[PDB]
């Protein structure tokens, strides 16, 4: 299975995260799983005209392209020319057009590629967009009706960056005959990773249940949930970040950092407008503006009051102790 | 010379070995299992599923096997339905535990004895020390470290290893996801590439499994430098050089209860349908002949064991009534191991060696069904050079490639949309027989559920088969007879006793439970 | 003995009278505890009824 | 730092779990962290009289014994003689007496050693007990007032078996000069691991919060929390099983197996009496007999009713999907 991994408006974080892959690690994925990595800007040996030969052979159908991985945004500025992202003699968006049209499967890795991500933040100088989404709005660069040659839409492996497993396990599934096991949600994300929430497996959910808030960073995060004071988007964000830990160690929320909802197409949420960074926007100083997914402010708040009154003592003390 | 070796460690528990030595050769041997926990006693009156929690605790290294057979004991007792995915997961986890056991035992428990000073004159001794020295051996470290990977697969499906109880009547508790299976495959492939093929074999598993004769194995050793200098090739050459092929023969009779059900053939576990459904075939190999395994032929003798009793008992009527070791020793009893014996027609109740060698011999039986392990390699090895420490070890190691391939295929066989559990009826009454081949051999549970409680629970572990003491006929257990004939170069460090006992991969916590 | 003292209290005319009146209405106590057991064993149903009721007021 | 690891009424599961150690792995712990493993029944090279020489030198003070790890129960039967556990020519309990009196630090690894564990289940044929506890009751074999030469009580690393990190990180802390960072709870367990609950980080806590029960094993565990129908002791069990995952992969609860509360001294709880295995004992068929730690039945049930009313739709559906 040939893989061509291109980077548009990328920071290469998805590649670096991918390189952190374990079980399989990246080398075993590239070699031992029958995935022929044709080229990758961070890893491909070919430069210049040899690399362009590889790209053109993929684009024109001279050689098969099974998986086109795209990382980074599709940069369309200036004026829709895409010349703020010139790659191998073309605007990167033209490469995207050709290769997405050539690939059996197109995988957008990372929010930039999936939805536009950080570069698509206003004022979006690069005219960045995702492959098939611009933020939540379906269509992105390739249009809502784009399908790869295997009939799939762009497989969106979101995250900023995506966790290595979010792509590697998909690649293994494709390589092991389990492509049919891959189900995609409405954002084209693999449901095997994105039916759960970041909160799922969060070490602070018991504090969340009892509405015990982390009050401060550092040692303050030895207790409490980050939802109330730090804008944790865990309960509104689909991800397996607390199921499949980052770097096989931790997750933002475990570590005391609020989930920024990076697997969600709106990321960065509120465009990091003043007062929204590591803060919970609240109505009347008590009611979070955004409640967990599938809840309503009145039942949430009622249950929150009930949970506060019935809170056990341990939920009000440090638990992640030295 | 009466030599009492205590402890003989690296047998997963408390073992003492008494040997009579004449002219530097063991002429008689007694294996003394020295530690008793009495889990069969504890299980009496407990919840019918208490075995799923207790039996894994019989043993750390093979608790997953205990779980497997305890689950199947309940499945048969309760006439449950096993969805094929559940059977696959059970197979995968049993085999993954065994795949962990194989290198972990080989490097950590067995191969360090290859560095014994008795072998200092061997031309391969320096390399043996470099590779297999405890904790620093260049084969020891990666082998032991990577031994944890297959049980990572186990943990993916069971939550953890050791000490999950996720195999339950009617299936498994877990519901593998796509990433579970892909990660399990990745872990297995990485372990296979990095330990099994790179380090152990120096070749592909397929190349190793092409060895059908002993001459094939020797040709494989000499075929190229990779296989020659592999841990397997080096181990074979070391055994042939230092004489590990010359003793530890043992009974030459083998018991395999088999394990790894073909999912379509054991969807409704029964005792009677068990043998046909096995992939890793059951089989008794006695007096050079193949017999079908039948659990009804299993007795346990406590004549020389620290238990009350006057006749061999089939485990369905088994009893575990300890006697004080002081009194028992006054009565000639010397081991907490029971003496499992198998009724072979024309031979009576004989000791049978259990373990990978027993499994390989069973796999050499005729009339294998398509799903079943059909492997003539160890029939040929047995006929060519007979059993020995080397051949027993080679059987164990041979299971690595074979079980890896089976696990890989089973992972491919998982139908993730399909059921992993059929809720059983927890019948107030039932008689269950669960058996598996733990890494060390035939592991079996006979359970009697009465009044929604455990009425009887008898575990017969492979090391109990191997290391169990003399029966009422004073017939030595398989390990005892394997010790007999062993050379003793140094009574101060009788490493050959360790070689023989550990070549069985003896697990004394299992032996006694 | 303290147990002897509880038997002694049981002899008390006034204690006995009250205990007899309790056993006269033990049926009502039994039925109220049975009603509570019923309410508890159907608590999930009553919770589903309150969920469907709130869910209507939500729509 | 010399380490002598003995096994009494053990199944060696703590050793096997320990051998699964990663970061550090067991070999790097034994070699590269300055921990001289004098002997271990599963790993020591010495047998017979050479091994006994090592043991006797440790017991009599001929050579220093920094850490005595004991796995398995202290077997005292028959009649307090301990002859159901004869090791190296003595009842194992006598070895325990001598070596615990000789060690700078005594570590009981696994419930058997900590509290008696499974072998101490009635009728306790082996007369098994823990080093300093018999189940919850402090004192065990060594007495409540036993202190090692460093002044510590027996460090109880419970679990059945203990997770490799529960011991390896303690050993690393001792080896890296962070012994003073180790705080022990009332059961002498390292609070760095045992202030959290098994539930802490459980992937099913959101279902717990909304009182959504897993109803069946297998695919039934794609949703729900195991507390209500499967006797999950997660919320009553101190452990980092969902913080530090088992085998770096999972935990019982994540996998769909109820926590059996194995890090708790009562394990196995209720002695696995009929009807208590993978079942939640309930009063009147709906109130759990045991509520989460620090809660009372009244508040817990009131909050549970409120949560059931407030439960979002996703909490009632499969989340650990293929
Ligand atoms: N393998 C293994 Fe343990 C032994 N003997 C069991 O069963
Ligand atoms: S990791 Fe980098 S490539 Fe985009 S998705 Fe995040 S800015
Ligand atoms: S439970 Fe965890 S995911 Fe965020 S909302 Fe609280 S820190
Ligand atoms: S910010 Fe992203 S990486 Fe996970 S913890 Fe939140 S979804
Ligand atoms: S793992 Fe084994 S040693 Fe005891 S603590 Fe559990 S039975
Ligand atoms: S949240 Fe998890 S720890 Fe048990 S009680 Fe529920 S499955
Ligand atoms: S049974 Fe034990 S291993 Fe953890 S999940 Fe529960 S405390
Ligand atoms: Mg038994
Ligand atoms: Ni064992």
């Amino acid at each position: 299975a040939s893989v061509l991994w291109f980077q548009g408006g990328a920071c290469s974080g998805n590649t670096m995260s991918f390189l952190n892959a374990d079980e399989p690690n990246v080398v075993d994925l590239i070699v031992d799983f029958g995935l022929d990595l044709l080229w990758h800007p961070s890893l491909g040996l070919e430069l210049g005209n040899n690399a362009q030969k590889v790209f053109w052979d993929c684009a024109k159908g001279e050689r098969p392209l099974d998986i086109f991985v795209f990382e980074g945004t599709v940069i369309e500025a200036p004026n829709g020319t895409g010349q703020m992202d010139m790659f191998a003699g073309r605007p990167m968006k033209d490469w995207v057009t050709d290769l997405a049209g050539a690939a059996q499967i197109v995988v957008a890795i990372g929010d930039c590629a999936c939805f536009g991500g950080i570069p698509a933040m206003e004022p979006n100088p690069s005219g960045s967009t995702g492959l098939q989404f611009h933020k939540r709005e379906k269509g992105g660069f390739l249009g809502p009706d784009f399908r790869s040659k295997m009939g799939l839409p762009v497989i969106n492996v979101p995250g900023c960056p995506a966790h290595p497993d979010w792509i590697t396990q998909i690649l293994v599934a494709l390589a092991t005959g389990r492509a049919g096991d891959i189900t995609l949600d409405d954002l084209h994300r693999p449901e095997t990773f994105f039916k759960t929430f970041t909160q799922t497996g969060c070490t602070r959910v018991q504090f969340f249940e009892y509405k015990q808030s982390t009050l401060s960073f550092g040692e303050g995060t030895r207790t409490g949930c980050l939802f109330y004071e730090f804008g944790c988007r865990g309960p509104m964000t689909h991800s397996p970040c607390n199921r499949i830990l980052w770097n096989r160690q931790s997750s933002k929320t475990r570590a005391g950092m609020p989930c920024l909802g990076c697997t969600e197409p709106e990321f960065p949420h509120f465009d990091l407008a003043p007062g929204t960074v590591f803060k919970t926007q609240k109505v009347s100083g008590m009611i979070p503006k955004e409640v967990p997914e599938g809840t309503d402010h009145l039942t949430y708040m009622g249950l929150a009051a009930a949970a506060r009154i019935a809170a056990p003592q341990w939920s009000k003390e440090d638990m992640f102790v030295v | 010379l009466d030599l009492f070796v205590s402890p003989l460690g690296r047998v997963e528990g408390d073992l003492d070995v008494r040997v009579t030595i004449n002219d530097g050769v063991v002429t008689s041997a007694w294996t003394e299992a020295a530690m008793f926990r009495g889990f069969e006693i504890i299980l009496r009156g407990k919840d019918p599923q208490a075995g799923l929690i207790v039996c894994p605790r019989i043993c750390g290294i093979c608790g997953g096997s205990h779980l497997y057979k305890s689950a199947y004991a309940l499945d048969t007792a309760w006439r449950t339905h096993m969805p094929p995915n559940a059977t696959l997961i059970r197979n995968i986890c049993q085999a993954c535990e065994t795949l962990q056991s194989i290198p972990r035992y080989f490097y950590a428990l067995f191969a360090i004895d290859l560095t014994n000073k008795n072998y200092a004159k061997s031309k391969l001794y320096d390399e043996a020390v470099r590779r297999f020295a405890p904790y620093v051996g260049t084969s020891y470290q990666p082998g032991v470290v990577l031994s944890a990977k297959p049980v990572e697969v186990y943990a993916i499906f069971g939550g953890q290893w050791p000490x999950s109880s996720f195999m339950v009547p009617g299936g498994v508790m877990s519901a593998p996801t796509l990433s579970d299976v892909t990660r399990a495959i990745a872990i297995l492939e990485h372990w296979n590439d990095n330990w099994l093929e790179k380090q152990w074999l120096g070749c592909s598993v397929d190349r190793w499994l092409e060895n059908k004769t002993w001459n094939d194995v020797l040709a494989w050793v000499d075929e190229n430098e990779s296989q020659y200098n592999s841990d397997c090739g080096f181990f074979i050459r070391y055994c042939l050089d230092v004489g590990l092929d010359k003793y530890g023969q043992g009974v030459g009779n083998y018991l395999a209860t088999g394990t790894y059900f073909e999912p379509s053939l054991y969807e409704n576990p029964t005792i009677e349908g068990r043998n046909a459904a096995l992939i890793g075939r059951s089989g008794v190999f006695a007096d050079g002949r193949y017999f079908e395994f039948d659990q009804a032929n299993v007795t346990e003798d406590v004549t020389h064991s620290f238990y009350e009793g006057n006749r061999p008992l089939h485990p369905f009527e088994g009893e575990t009534i300890p006697v004080n070791p002081e009194d028992g020793r006054r009565q000639g009893k010397y081991s907490w191991a029971k003496s499992p014996r198998y009724a072979v027609p024309g031979l009576g109740n004989v000791p049978l060696e259990t373990g990978p060698l027993a499994r390989r011999m069973a796999a050499s039986a005729p009339d294998a069904e398509t799903h079943q392990d059909d492997d003539p390699l160890f029939a040929d090895i047995y006929n060519a050079i007979g059993p020995s420490v080397m051949v027993r070890q080679l059987a164990r190691m041979h299971e690595g490639p074979k079980y890896y391939k089976w696990v890989r295929q089973w992972l491919d066989d998982l139908e993730l949309k399909e059921s992993f559990y059929t809720k059983p009826v927890e019948y107030a009454e039932g008689k269950g027989f669960g058996s598996t081949e733990a890494a060390r051999g035939a592991l079996s549970d006979w359970i009697v559920i009465e009044d929604s409680k455990i009425k009887n629970y008898q575990v017969v572990t492979p090391t109990a088969w191997n290391i169990g003491p003399r029966d009422a006929s004073e017939v030595l257990g398989p390990i005892e007879q394997a010790l007999v004939g062993s050379p003793i170069v140094d009574a101060e460090d009788p490493v050959e006793l360790g070689h023989v006992a550990r070549s069985f991969d003896s697990c004394l916590v299992c032996t006694v439970h | 003995s303290p147990v002897d003292g509880i038997r002694r209290r049981l002899d008390d005319p006034q204690v006995a009278e009250a205990l007899n009146s309790l056993l006269d209405h033990a049926d009502l106590l039994a039925v109220l505890v049975k009603g509570l057991d019923g309410f508890v064993r159907r608590g999930d149903d009553i919770a589903n009824n309150l969920t469907s009721a709130i869910g209507e007021l939500k729509a």
